[PDB]
């Protein structure tokens, strides 16, 4: 059990954790597992994960960003607001 | 096969090879020092390097282990016998950026300073055409 | 008889006893350190002589690390009282014993005489090669004193794990603290000396593993392997002292057992194979550095449940009994202290913020804060509170809230500027630095002559 | 009489061991497509072009390979003073004959 | 002409064509010594075949003194001069297979 | 016998001689000579000097003392 | 570029490459959670 | 009623042993060297007359906490020779392509570890003998004329080897892994030679420890052979 | 955990259960003489290590740290371009060595460093994208993230869009201030 308190895993799962040796056992083989998959599976996987046009925009992105294009922000925000390095003197 | 052996057309039809320059920075001394010279810091002979450029700097140490550190340009390399370790750098500003060895080296690990000054590109072509 | 003797206590006096007289030759070191440094110049080593200040620093780090702290919380109160708490009359091998201390003076008068006799050159307490290979007989003098040391390491080793086979009560949370060092040093030790061979044969037998087409790099694997657990050997015995005292001092027990003694399990399992986060600046391959970045940061959690465990059992203590006791206040301090060495700890694990952090001040301020202050004041605390049992006398320091107040003030006053400096930046193991860094190492100077003069208040 | 470990264990293990090291091997090589067929050779293409004129008899057996070469080094100087590759062979065809 | 055509051909024309970037054969590490050996390696069989003054063999130089310290370079030309330079002995005169 | 039950009997009972104190101490004193004694000993083999004047490595004002 | 006198220089100073910019800003990151660690446990140091 | 152990109170072998160390460092001659360590065997040996003699106390623990002993130290030879597989590793991107010779895969490695198993089966028919209570002479004398093969073929590899240390770090590593091994085989004779029969059968703990290294040492020696010859 | 040692406890079949457990714990003890005090010192032992919550953390983090630990070493020997077990390539000169460069680049474009890269620009004030374009092909073109590492990022808006500076401080507008004045190509 991953980020579990133990006594719920007690409580709620009594037949389950009637062994504790076993039970003990369990949650090394089971985080052992996950530690070896992320390697090879979430970093080592060659040539993947570079769709960068597929980033995911959230429920929360789209919140914020319509809430920005109906005012001027949006566009206001984009706008180069500087392109030239020295100002004129007078 | 020649073409076993890549090289660009250019030389192939004449075109000068280039050389390699090399030079030597070493601390300036107590009492060589001038009225406005940074004490423990300043060298006899800087390495200018251009700005807005990425430069690559392979770093290496010949005897013992040294350690190449510019605080500013965010370098620390050790300068290990036997390693050639790449480093890539982007400067954005021009200024002069001192460093220090890093790594116990002997007697004078304290004395053998770090000293980079970034300039235009323009000023590094001029400077290196003259030097 | 005095060198003759067997008895497990006596020899637990001795080591504390030894450690005091090894330490005034450590703290000397520290003040000719902080002395050079308070300005820009000479001030006390001629620029002709800085080789001195090389090998000052060289035998500071050596004598106070495994002559010192490591004799005194893993040689002193242990052998005092871990027969005591096992319920059994004596340690499980006597002879072993006393050879142990012996061997330990007996290095400790090679050391110093190397630096009588010797040329005086320094390569760091880390020794690496090529420097170390390329120096006069005072480093074939210092690898001799290490590897005697480390025969004593390990056959008192052998004689902790021994108890576990007739221990006649239960192991408590310091018992434990001790076995787990033990076991770190029968893992740790033998891969040291095979490198400390390595060193000796490129030094003495025309060996070339440290010359071009041999990767020097490898030495710092090897010394490292050893040199991480070798902090996690000095510190773990501080812990089991710190529980201790917590729980009589506040007539608490200890709360979470088990989860005191597996974190001491999961710290050794965890500092056995984070080493490389040393060698961060060599340039090591991109998942290797990731790796060792993140085993690292992985061991805060271990070490907070503990910390958090002392917490609670100081919380709730009856208020009739009195809380000025320096025993006391010892512990307390190092629950405050170890927290800023160890959060220092987590900001260099990070390598990119090492990359500017390595070979600087802040990594001093780092490991002092852990050692100079925690270790030695957990050392103390555990003597103090067993004055009665040892009953030592003659000095002032039982009930002394003035010494508890100054130590603490002028220590911070030593180690919080060489954080500051680390971003000025400052290199380690350098006398002369530029002059605006005077500020900061001129208010750490005052603060370690003042730290000395603290330590004469006692008698 | 009471079992601490697997009644098989040091077999167990070991070859157990050498069999799933041989078994992931072959998959991270299937993994990142690495040429499986070993070469014992060589692939320095010039030379072994030159190793062909000398089993098709187009270079003369024996002959050196500094004796091909474009540009020689001190020591190969010292050597081709003292090269006498017809010598050699005639040496090499005396001994068959004495042999037979 | 072909925008794959660098790594058509060969790996090595890659960084000839861009002399000051990374080599695709050892990108992946920090340490460049590999690296250093290999080109050196690669000037010495360029002479062989075509001589120290053909325009191809320098360039293979300038190659190597991209990313050879040149305290390491003096010391292997001068092995190389001499003719113990073990990249350079020609390959009917190695021992790498004798005895094992 | 009861002078033997405690370990270091006169220490602790309060009636060792005060020497085995000194002799301590004097040890340790001795320890911390191994790092006073050589500085000055190096310092003059390679300078003349036991100890330097401070900043005397570095140029001076002429009224410097 | 140049150390200066009594300067604090948390984290770092003068940064004048990008990856400069990246290493004080991982440091600036951390450091709140630092705070909080340690206040969070010192405040509870207490009869 | 008695106490649970007898204490020991007083040794003075330990500042002798301490002592004797510190002549090898403290020497103008190597002749001093040599005759030093020949008190050092001495002083050891009285160390183990006084294990023999703890014998009379009839204390139960004493064998398990010398067994386990011996245990801790076997792991101590081990991480010690994987320190050294690990130097030798270490370098591996540096080897067989450099301009030396290295050792043949059929001879040396095969007659070695033919003649090292043959000393394993003399001691555990040893073993054998001594959880039957019996004896045979000839045993020893078998290990006598394997140890002295072993030692002969030993000193003239080295000797006709035409390579060496300062070559390569091949060469360096070889060298020493071999020597090590050696080592571990010369301290065999030293325990080995004392062996006879002792009338209080299993609870000797010598018969058990030279069991447990010979074993040790011959199956390092797999682990050498695989490494460097195959 | 009963407490009386007529009531059985339950065990598990396998090779890590209640049953393997008492096998092998008292086999180096002198205190488990006699069937009763054998029992009430393994039941002991039971209720105070495996019925005891916050052990089980401890077990969750050692098999996490043990995972990772021998994936990472294995991966290196199985694709690391420079750890060598065979030795057909180091019998060859580096030019000949085709089979072991075949590692590399697959070998430099791992899938975690394509799906973090792109958040530089949690990090990088200035021109978080000075790197990101490269000709040569060896690693993807680089397209800064959208939104803020997830986590202690507080000092940056959660989406770049929101930011009102971004835009101009990007390689490309510096670009062109730069290449405006005639200082530099980049
Ligand atoms: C032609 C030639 C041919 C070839 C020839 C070859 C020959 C081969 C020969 C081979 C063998 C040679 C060696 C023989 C050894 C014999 C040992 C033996 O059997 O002795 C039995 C013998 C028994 O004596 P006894 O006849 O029954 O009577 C003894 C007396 O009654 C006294 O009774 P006691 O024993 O009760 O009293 C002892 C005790 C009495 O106590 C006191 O003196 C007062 C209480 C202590 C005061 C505070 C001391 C400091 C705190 C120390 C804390 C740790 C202590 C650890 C335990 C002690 C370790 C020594 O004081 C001491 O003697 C020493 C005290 C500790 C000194 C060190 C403390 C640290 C100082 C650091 C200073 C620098 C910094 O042992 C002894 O008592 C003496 C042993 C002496 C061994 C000395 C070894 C010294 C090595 C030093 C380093 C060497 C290298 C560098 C040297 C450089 C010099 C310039
Ligand atoms: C970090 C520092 C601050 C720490 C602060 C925090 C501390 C917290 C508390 C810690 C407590 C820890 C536990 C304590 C347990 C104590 C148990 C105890 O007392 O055991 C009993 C034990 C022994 O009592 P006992 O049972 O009555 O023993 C009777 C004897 O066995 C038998 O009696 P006997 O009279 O027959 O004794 C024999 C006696 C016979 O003695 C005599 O006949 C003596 C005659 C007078 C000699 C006086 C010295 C002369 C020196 C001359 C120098 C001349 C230089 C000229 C230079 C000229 C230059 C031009 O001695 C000998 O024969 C051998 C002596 C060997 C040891 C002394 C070595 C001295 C240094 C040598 C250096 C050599 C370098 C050579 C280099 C060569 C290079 C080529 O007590 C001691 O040994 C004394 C301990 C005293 C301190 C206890 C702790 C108190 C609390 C701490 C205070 C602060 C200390 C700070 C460190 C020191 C700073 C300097
Ligand atoms: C430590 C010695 C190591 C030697 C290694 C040598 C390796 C080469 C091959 C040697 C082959 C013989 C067997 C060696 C294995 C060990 C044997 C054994 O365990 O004996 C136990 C046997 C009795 O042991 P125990 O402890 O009393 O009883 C144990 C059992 O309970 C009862 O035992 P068991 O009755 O069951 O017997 C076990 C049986 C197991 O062995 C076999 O059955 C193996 C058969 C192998 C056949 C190979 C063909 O062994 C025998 O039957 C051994 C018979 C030996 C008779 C020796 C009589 C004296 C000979 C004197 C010769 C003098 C020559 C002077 C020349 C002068 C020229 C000018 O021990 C002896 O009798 C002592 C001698 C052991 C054998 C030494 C062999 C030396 C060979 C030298 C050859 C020189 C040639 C010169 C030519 C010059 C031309 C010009
Ligand atoms: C006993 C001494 C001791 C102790 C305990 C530690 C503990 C730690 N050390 Fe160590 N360290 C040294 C002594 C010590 N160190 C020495 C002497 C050196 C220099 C040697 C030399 O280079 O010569 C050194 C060097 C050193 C470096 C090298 C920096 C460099 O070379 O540039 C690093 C970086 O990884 C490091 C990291 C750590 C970490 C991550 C811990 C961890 O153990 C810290 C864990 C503790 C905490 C994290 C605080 C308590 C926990 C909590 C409050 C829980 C909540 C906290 C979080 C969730 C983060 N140490
Ligand atoms: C635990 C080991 C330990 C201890 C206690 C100390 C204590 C001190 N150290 Fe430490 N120091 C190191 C280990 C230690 N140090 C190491 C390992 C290095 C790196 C070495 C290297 O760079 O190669 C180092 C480096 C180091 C330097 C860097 C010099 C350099 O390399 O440039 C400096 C000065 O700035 C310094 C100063 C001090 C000071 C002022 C004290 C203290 O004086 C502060 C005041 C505290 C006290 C005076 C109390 C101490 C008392 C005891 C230790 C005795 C305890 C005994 C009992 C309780 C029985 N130390
Ligand atoms: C007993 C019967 C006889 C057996 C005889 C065996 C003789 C040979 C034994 C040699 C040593 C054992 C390994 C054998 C490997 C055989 C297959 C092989 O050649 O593998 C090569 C391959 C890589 O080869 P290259 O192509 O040169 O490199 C490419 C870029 N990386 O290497 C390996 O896989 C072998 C080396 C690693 C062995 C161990 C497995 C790796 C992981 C170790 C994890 C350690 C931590 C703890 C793990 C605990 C359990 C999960
Ligand atoms: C609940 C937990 C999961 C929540 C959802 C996570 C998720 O989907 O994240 C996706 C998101 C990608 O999304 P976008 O960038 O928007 O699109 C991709 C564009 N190319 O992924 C991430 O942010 C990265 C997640 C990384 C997890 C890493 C796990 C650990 C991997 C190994 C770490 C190192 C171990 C030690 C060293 C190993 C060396 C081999
Ligand atoms: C405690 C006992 C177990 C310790 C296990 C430690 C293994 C940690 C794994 C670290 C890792 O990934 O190894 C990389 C690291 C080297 O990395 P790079 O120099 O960057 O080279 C990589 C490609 N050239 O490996 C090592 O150094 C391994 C050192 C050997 C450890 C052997 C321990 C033996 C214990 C008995
Ligand atoms: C080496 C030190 C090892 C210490 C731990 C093991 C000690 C050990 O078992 O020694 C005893 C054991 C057998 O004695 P018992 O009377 O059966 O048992 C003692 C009382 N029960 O003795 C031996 O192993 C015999 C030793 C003989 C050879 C000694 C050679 C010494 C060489 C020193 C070289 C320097
Ligand atoms: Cu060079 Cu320090
Ligand atoms: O060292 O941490
Ligand atoms: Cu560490
Ligand atoms: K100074
Ligand atoms: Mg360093």
């Amino acid at each position: 059990s991953i980020f579990t308190p133990m006594d719920w895993m007690f409580y709620y799962f009594p037949n389950y954790s009637r062994d504790k040796v076993a039970l003990m056992a369990r949650q090394i083989k089971i985080h052992f597992a996950i530690g070896f998959a992320l390697v090879f599976l979430v970093y080592h996987p060659p040539y993947k994960g570079a769709d960068y046009g597929n980033f995911h925009k959230s429920p929360l992105y789209w919140y914020k960003y319509n809430q920005l294009e109906r005012s001027g922000q949006l566009q206001e925000n984009l706008r180069i607001k500087r392109d030239w390095f020295y100002d004129e003197d007078p | 096969s020649p073409e076993d052996y890549p090289t660009p057309q250019k030389y192939l039809e004449g075109a000068p090879i280039p050389s390699w320059y090399s030079f030597q920075s070493n601390l300036v001394g107590d009492m060589d020092l001038k009225p406005g010279m940074a004490r423990m810091l300043e060298v006899d002979k800087r390495l200018t390097v251009p700005t807005r450029t990425h430069i690559r700097f392979l770093i290496t140490g010949a005897d013992v282990i040294h350690s190449w550190s510019v605080p500013s340009l965010g370098i620390k390399c050790d300068a290990t016998p036997g390693r050639l370790v790449k480093i890539n750098t982007f400067i954005q500003r021009e200024g002069v950026f001192y460093g220090q060895c890093s790594e116990l080296c002997g007697t004078l690990h304290a004395f053998m300073p770090i000293v980079v000054e970034a300039v235009s590109p323009e000023a590094f072509a001029a400077h290196a055409k003259k030097w | 008889f005095y060198i003759l003797v067997n008895n497990n206590k006596r020899i637990g006096i001795y080591y504390i006893k030894l450690s005091i007289i090894i330490g005034i030759l450590g703290i000397v070191l520290s003040y000719i350190i902080r002395v050079e440094l308070y300005n820009s110049g000479n001030r006390i080593i001629k620029y002709d002589n800085v080789n001195y200040y090389n090998m000052v620093i060289t035998l500071h780090g050596l004598l106070m690390i495994f002559y010192i702290i490591m004799p005194g919380l893993y040689g002193g109160i242990p052998l005092y009282i871990l027969p005591i708490l096992s319920v059994i009359t004596d340690i499980v091998l006597p002879r072993i014993n006393n050879i142990s201390i012996i061997i330990v003076l007996i290095s400790y008068i090679v050391v110093i005489n190397s630096i009588v006799i010797e040329y005086n050159i320094g390569t760091g307490w880390t020794l690496y090669p090529p420097l170390s290979i390329i120096g006069t007989v005072i480093v074939n003098m210092i690898l001799y004193g290490l590897i005697i040391i480390g025969i004593s390491s390990i056959i008192s080793a052998i004689n902790f794990m021994n108890i576990l086979i007739v221990i006649d009560g239960i192991i408590y949370v310091y018992i434990w603290s001790i076995i787990i060092t033990s076991v770190l040093l029968i893992i740790s030790l033998p891969i040291l000396n095979g490198i400390l061979l390595m060193i000796l044969s490129d030094i003495y037998f025309n060996s070339i593993y440290f010359i071009l087409n041999g990767d020097v790099v490898l030495y710092q694997h090897l010394f490292w392997y050893f040199g991480h657990p070798e902090v996690y050997i000095l510190i773990l015995p501080a812990f089991g002292i710190i529980s201790i005292i917590l729980s009589v001092l506040n007539n608490k027990i200890i709360f979470g057992m088990k989860s005191m003694i597996l974190a001491i399990i999961m710290i050794s399992i965890l500092g056995s194979i984070v080493w490389a986060h040393h060698i961060y600046t060599v340039g090591l391959e991109l998942d290797t550095k990731i790796y060792f970045n993140n085993l690292t940061l992985i061991i805060s959690i271990p070490t907070g449940n503990k910390i958090y465990n002392w917490i609670i059992l100081y919380i709730g203590s009856y208020n009739i009994l009195y809380n000025g006791y320096q025993s006391l206040i010892f512990s307390i301090m190092f629950i405050i202290i170890f927290i800023i060495g160890g959060i220092t700890g987590i900001i260099i694990s990070i390598d990119i913020i090492d990359i500017g952090l390595h070979d600087t001040y802040y990594i001093v301020s780092h490991f002092h804060y852990i050692l100079s202050i925690g270790a030695v004041i957990s050392l103390l605390a555990g003597i103090l509170l067993l004055k009665d049992i040892i009953g030592y006398y003659n000095v002032i320091i039982k009930i002394n809230k003035y010494f508890g107040l100054l130590l603490f003030i002028n220590i911070n006053i030593i180690f919080t500027p060489q954080f500051i400096i680390g971003f000025n930046v400052m290199p380690r193991r350098i006398l002369e630095y530029s002059d605006n860094i005077i500020v900061w190492n001129l208010i750490s100077s005052i603060g370690s002559i003042s730290t000395i003069l603290i330590l004469l208040s006692i008698f | 009489g009471r079992r601490l470990l697997h009644g098989n264990y040091f077999t167990r293990y070991l070859f157990g061991s050498l069999a799933v090291i041989w078994i992931a091997e072959y998959a991270a090589a299937c993994q990142y497509g690495i040429p499986r067929h070993r070469n014992p050779n060589w692939m320095w293409s010039w030379w072994l072009e030159k190793q062909n004129q000398i089993k098709n008899g187009e270079i003369p057996a024996n002959t050196p390979g500094y004796a091909m070469v474009k540009w020689n080094n001190e020591a190969e100087q010292r050597w081709l003073k003292t090269l006498n590759v017809e010598a050699m062979n005639e040496e090499f065809a005396r001994r068959r004959e004495a042999y037979y | 002409e072909s925008a794959d055509a660098l790594f058509v051909g060969t790996l090595d024309r890659l960084t000839a064509e861009h002399p000051h970037t990374d080599d695709p054969r050892f990108a992946f590490q920090s340490n460049q010594w590999n690296n250093c050996e290999l080109r050196f390696t690669q000037f010495c069989r360029c002479t062989r075949e075509l001589g120290e003054d053909d325009p191809r063999c320098k360039y293979q130089y300038y190659r190597a003194q991209t990313v050879c310290h040149e305290f390491l370079l003096e010391d292997w030309m001068e092995h190389r001069h001499r003719g113990t330079c073990d990249l350079d002995i020609m390959p009917d005169r190695q021992v790498i297979h004798m005895r094992g | 016998n009861l002078e033997d039950h405690f370990d270091l009997a006169e220490y602790m009972m309060k009636m060792h001689n005060p020497m085995s104190e000194y002799l301590y101490w004097i040890a340790g004193f001795v320890s911390g000579l191994h790092g006073i004694l050589p500085l000055l000993h190096s310092n003059y083999y390679f300078s003349g000097m036991f100890l330097p004047r401070d900043n005397d490595n570095t140029q001076l004002c002429d009224d410097s003392w | 570029d140049i150390p200066w006198p009594a300067r604090t220089d948390w984290g770092g100073h003068d940064p004048a490459t990008p990856f400069a910019e990246l290493m004080i800003n991982t440091h600036s990151m951390f450091w709140p959670v630092a705070i909080f660690i340690y206040v969070s446990a010192i405040y509870m140091v207490k009869k | 009623f008695e106490l649970n152990i007898n204490i020991i109170n007083y040794n003075y072998l330990g500042i002798i042993i301490t002592v004797i160390i510190s002549i090898y460092i403290y020497n103008n001659s190597n002749i001093i060297s040599v005759y030093n360590s020949n008190l050092l065997l001495i002083n050891i040996n009285i160390w183990m007359k006084y294990n023999i003699l703890d014998m009379l106390n009839l204390n139960v623990l004493d064998y398990k906490i010398l067994l386990w002993i011996v245990v801790i130290i076997i792991s101590n030879e081990i991480l010690l020779f994987v320190s050294f597989y690990w130097i030798y590793y270490h370098n591996y991107i540096n080897y067989y392509h450099v301009n030396i010779l290295i050792l043949n895969s059929y001879n040396i490695v095969y007659n070695n570890i033919i003649l090292l198993t043959l000393l394993s089966t003399i001691v555990n028919i040893k073993f054998y003998n001594y959880i039957l209570s019996y004896y045979k002479y000839i045993l020893s004398y078998l290990i006598y004329y394997n140890n002295y093969m072993f030692n002969n073929k030993i000193i003239l590899e080295y000797k006709n080897n035409s390579n060496y240390t300062n070559d390569s770090v091949y060469m360096t590593s070889y060298f020493y892994i071999i020597l090590l091994h050696y080592i571990h085989i010369y301290d065999s004779i030293i325990l080995i030679v004392v062996y006879n029969y002792v009338n209080y059968k299993n609870i000797n703990n010598y018969y058990i420890n030279i069991n447990i290294y010979y074993h040790l040492i011959e199956v390092l020696y797999i682990v050498i052979s695989i490494l460097l010859y195959l | 955990p009963p407490t009386r040692l007529s009531t059985p406890l339950y065990s598990e079949g396998g090779a890590f259960t209640v049953n393997w457990w008492r096998n092998r714990y008292g086999l180096y003890s002198r205190r488990q003489t006699d069937p009763m005090l054998a029992e009430f010192l393994f039941r002991q032992q039971v209720k105070e290590w495996f019925y005891d919550v916050p052990s089980y953390n401890y077990a969750a983090l050692v098999g996490l740290a043990l995972g990772i630990l021998v994936a990472v070493i294995w991966r290196h020997f199985l694709f690391n371009p420079d750890v060598y077990v065979r030795r057909q390539e180091l019998r060859k000169m580096w030019p000949d060595r085709h089979r072991q460069f075949a590692y590399a680049v697959p070998y430099l474009n791992p899938q975690l460093k394509n799906l973090l890269l792109p958040y530089k620009n949690s990090f990088i004030d200035n021109e978080p994208d000075y790197a990101d374009y490269n000709p040569v092909g060896l690693r993807p073109q680089r397209v800064m993230a959208i939104r803020r590492i997830p986590g202690f990022f507080w000092a940056i808006p959660q989406y770049f869009f929101e930011d009102p500076l971004y835009t101009s401080c990007s390689t490309k507008n510096m670009q062109t201030i730069y290449k405006k004045l005639g200082y530099s190509e980049l």
